[PDB]
């Protein structure tokens, strides 16, 4: 169904080549410049040796037409559950007084706790004075102390990855279809460049460009949907926000590994002489992965989920407006002595006039060998080129016309010589 | 890099036809001896590829290791009269040697096991282009690359190199270069497939994994310092073998778990076996990659 | 402000919470535990120069 | 001072040296590939056979 829509002939002052014993082996080296095709549409670009049957192919296919945002700040959170371990010790025993127990340091061990040994695992240390006598369990009237070694551990299997956007890229996920008949699929993003077998693609001008997203962020689950939060993100780990406890990967969110940071004064303790009880006001982020998620209903546009590489992208409801710079890296482009001949068919015809999708046609095209086939009209100004494979295929390109009752006689060639081919069908009006 | 520096799995035979005058100490390889084709190789800021991986064999170890073929002549003579097969393909190569050696062998086109061979008592010299007549003359070859060698089942006779914008890379010759030609001093790196021939690539991505293979995983006897023990007498699960072993859950998971009637203590290697690279966008495990230094001759006109 | 008594009723006071023990205020002797307060130790944090000397 | 320029001298007199990157190889005078170099050596000298005292 998709098919090729901007057709143009490449210029002869980047295409040469020369004949070796009956070959020709073309060669191309040069910049060249192609509009980008819409929603469907491909962009196609043929190739003229030295004679006319050796004609190639070389289209782009447009998927769609996403926004990809780009990602800034970011981090991995998730749930928790505090796990204290209480172990009361009599006074004037180890490390039991009135000193040692008060200004207790929040980052090392005690010999009441020693027995774990060194861990990977986010904890932490407190101290605190309880009584004394024998009205609680001592020989000392002196009070006793209380050795807390709480410790943080998830109990979920999967975590998230909020991040934010700071800039939203015009993506445009692109294909290109080689001369000989690989396909590599790829990318271009406001006026990047990539790495192909025979040059270099890039974007020259973008599209539309939403603006205005530092007040949001956006919720990532691996495997899963993604998700979206109407709240200007912040810097500092603090209580009450979405992200109080951070991480920095998603095995340091399941096991709760100690690179990661957390807001100070957080576990809140209920020291009950022999009773610990650590009860912690976690906010669950999956309550609003739940309540916000994509696809959300945004001003004019449609965030949704992503149909390729991992990252948030936005669904527009314009057009497409870019154009493609197209080079060559000094290419090697093989040609046949003599092409096959090839019988078209007419199958059917369904899209509309005026309007950027255009309109695909329905050929059934019935050869033997591989090659193209070059169709033109009568007064040079429509030019269809398709593959040529063995046996029969159904192919067509993308048609643009100016009336509902397109009547035009078309001349193919597979070869050559050329052959009469009338079409026929109605269109409708495409805004 | 890798622990295990001079320890070679298998056999480990570094010893080339012409030049069997090193048997003593370089067959096989072990921690003791001075094997002048291998004290190269772990040298600090000359060959860093082969110190990344070093548990996989060599090129001379992949020739004894039915891996790869030998070229014919697989030692030519770089001092009989009427010239000689090795020397175009080591013209093109701007490499450099010590001296006091006699053989310096390397990668041919074919992918097969190209050599050369100096009578006694002839020197080389700092380039390796031509021997001189004559402290202690080496008693074998000088790697003049940096691969390694390795067992795959991956065919890429169709993946040719399309190095482009090149006339003449390395040594392979891709056209006959007529007009313009621009020679200059570039590191290129290659990579040999199954059946094809030496493909040269721009740049490199490696890949670590591991299998099930006996040759990722290592064992040690305990009896009254580190002694090193055959492997591959390990059973399998539900199958036969020689002597018992056991290990971790890592070694356990690949053999059978005996525990209580195992001689050995079996272990896991320091990821190795399967090294794959990334080629025309999938990913293919070579059997000869490396990283030399050539003259590159690229186009202009 | 919220004061707790071991064995007695709790309290209410009309102002915010404390921070820094500054003399002429309620909260200018502060202390870690009860037995810090009642045998007056030297573990709690007080107000520089408070005792008035004649 | 360069080393293409020691042999003039170093009378006083106001002058400067510069040094401009330019291309290598066969294409313009070099027998290697790496960027060749540029000696500049630009003096300034009186022109008029009179001054005046501003």
């Amino acid at each position: 169904d998709p098919g090729c829509s901007e057709l143009i002939q490449a210029s002869s002052r980047i295409t040469t080549c020369s004949t070796e014993g009956v070959n020709t082996k073309c060669r191309l080296s040069g910049t060249a410049l192609i509009r980008a095709g819409s929603v469907g549409a491909e962009a196609c670009l043929m190739l003229k040796g030295v004679k006319e049957d050796q004609t190639k192919f070389l289209k782009i296919k447009t998927v769609s037409s996403e926004l990809s945002c780009r990602e800034g700040q970011s981090y991995w959170t998730g749930s928790f559950s505090p796990k204290c371990l209480s172990s009361r010790r009599c006074h004037l025993v180890g490390e039991c007084h009135v000193n040692r127990c008060l200004s207790w340091r929040d980052n090392e061990t005690s010999a009441e706790f020693s027995f774990v040994g060194e861990s990977t695992t986010m904890r932490e240390n407190k101290c605190f004075e309880q009584c004394g006598g024998w009205g609680c369990g001592c020989f000392n009237v002196n009070p006793s102390c209380l050795f807390v070694h709480t410790y943080l551990q998830s109990v979920r299997k999967e975590a998230l990855r909020v991040f934010n956007c700071i800039d939203w890229v015009h993506k445009l996920t692109l294909e290109i279809t080689d001369f000989d008949g690989s396909v590599s699929t790829i990318d271009l993003g406001a006026s990047s460049s990539r790495f192909t077998n025979w040059g270099s693609v890039s974007l020259s001008l973008d599209a539309e460009g939403i603006s205005g997203s530092n007040s949001f962020s956006f919720i990532e689950s691996p495997g899963k949907g993604y998700a979206i939060v109407d709240e200007p993100f912040s810097e500092i780990p603090r209580q009450g926000f979405l992200g109080e406890i951070r991480c920095n990967s998603e095995s340091s969110v399941l096991s709760a590994h100690e690179s990661c940071l957390r807001a100070p004064n957080l576990i809140s303790y209920k020291p009950m002489i022999d009773q610990l009880e650590c009860t912690t006001n976690l906010i669950d982020p999956f309550v609003v992965f739940e309540r916000g998620s994509l696809p959300q209903t945004r001003n004019d546009k449609t965030f949704a989920a992503s149909k390729g590489n991992r990252g948030v992208q936005a669904f527009s409801k314009g057009s497409v407006q870019a154009d493609l710079t197209l080079m060559f890296d000094n290419f090697e482009v093989d040609f046949v002595g003599a092409a096959v001949s090839c019988d078209a068919a007419f199958l059917n015809l369904t899209g509309c006039y005026s309007c950027n999708a255009g309109a695909r046609v329905c050929l059934s095209i019935t050869s033997t060998g591989t090659g193209s086939l070059s169709a033109h009209n009568k007064d040079g100004s429509l030019h269809i080129v398709l593959p040529s494979e063995n046996g029969t295929k159904d192919q067509c390109q993308i048609l643009h016309f100016t009336v509902p009752e397109v009547e035009e006689e078309f001349m193919y060639s597979c070869d050559g010589d050329e052959r009469p081919l009338l079409v026929k069908g109605t269109l409708i009006a495409i805004d | 890099e890798d622990p295990h520096l001079r320890n070679r799995p298998g056999k480990g035979h570094n010893y080339i036809d012409g030049m069997t005058q090193e048997d003593a100490t370089c067959k096989p390889v072990t921690y003791a001896g001075a094997c002048s084709s291998f004290d190269v190789l772990l040298e600090k800021g000359k060959f860093p590829l082969f110190q990344s991986y070093a548990h996989h064999r060599t090129l001379l170890e992949a020739v004894h290791d039915t891996i790869i073929a030998k070229a014919d002549p697989p030692s030519c003579d770089l001092q009989s009269a009427h010239g000689n097969p090795c020397m175009k393909e080591k013209l093109v190569m701007k490499t450099h040697c010590p001296n006091d050696y006699q053989s310096a062998h390397y990668l041919n086109n074919d992918g097969k096991m190209a050599s050369v061979k100096c009578p006694p008592k002839y020197e080389l010299t700092e380039d390796c282009n031509f021997c001189r007549q004559m402290a202690s003359l080496k008693k074998g070859s000088y790697p003049l690359q940096d691969l390694f060698c390795q067992s795959s089942e991956d065919d890429g006779s169709k993946l040719k190199t399309k190095m482009k914008g090149v006339c003449e890379v390395g040594v392979q010759a891709l056209k006959k270069c007529d007009g313009q030609l621009s020679t200059a001093h570039e590191v290129v790196p290659f990579a040999v497939f199954k059946n094809s021939k030496k493909v040269y690539l721009d740049k490199l991505d490696l890949k670590t994994e591991e299998n099930l293979l006996p040759d990722s995983f290592v064992c040690f006897e305990h009896k009254g310092e580190l002694k090193s023990f055959d492997i591959s007498q390990c059973p399998k699960i539900g199958g036969h073998g020689s002597k018992k072993c056991t290990g971790d859950a890592a070694f356990c998971s690949a053999y059978e778990c005996t525990a209580q009637y195992a001689n050995a203590y079996c272990s896991h290697a320091n990821g190795s076996g399967i090294v794959q690279i990334q080629v025309s966008g999938v990913w293919k495990k070579p059997l000869c990659v490396g990283y030399e230094r050539v003259v590159v001759k690229r186009e202009l006109s």
